[PDB]
């Protein structure tokens, strides 16, 4: 983590996090479906739970704290 | 190998050039017939050592600078 910066393994913890959605399209298409059935559910107390199961499958994939773009589908759909 | 950056000391580029030294003087002498202590094969085989061993001195010794500017540089990042 030191030999490369601070900045630089900041920026490649991102990439490593977000490449695994953009190399295979299934996983974009799946957790992209699941947010937007989340966001239609009826009852707002309901959708908060399916929310908080794409924040947990999320972080089987992204274990690192970096703001990936999935961390901003998930932000813009709580 | 010194301009590659092999020897990371001077002693090693001078253990390493002195044993090569002798290793060549045998192995292409007996590969070309001639006789390894010859006078005449180690007049130009030996022609003009200290010149030669300031070279590679003087290109060692810029890796030497450059390799301890690296590693001040990482060196005062832990």
């Amino acid at each position: 983590r030191e030999l490369i910066g601070e900045e630089q393994w900041n920026a490649l913890m991102v990439t490593a996090q977000r490449s695994q959605f953009e190399t295979d399209a299934k996983l974009n298409e799946q957790y992209r479906l699941k947010i937007n059935s989340a966001l239609n559910q009826e009852d707002p107390r309901t959708a908060w739970e399916m929310l908080q199961g794409i924040k947990a499958e999320l972080d089987k994939v992204q274990p690192d704290e970096q703001m990936t773009p999935q961390r901003e589908w998930l932000i813009s759909a709580q | 190998k010194i301009k590659e950056g092999v020897f990371r000391t001077r002693e090693e580029m001078e253990e390493y050039r002195h044993s090569r030294l002798q290793e060549g003087a045998k192995v292409y002498a007996e590969q070309f017939g001639i006789d390894p202590e010859d006078v005449d094969y180690q007049r130009g085989f030996n022609g003009d050592i200290t010149e030669r061993n300031i070279s590679l001195y003087g290109a060692h010794d810029n890796f030497l600078s450059q390799q301890a500017q690296k590693g001040a540089i990482m060196n005062s990042r832990v």
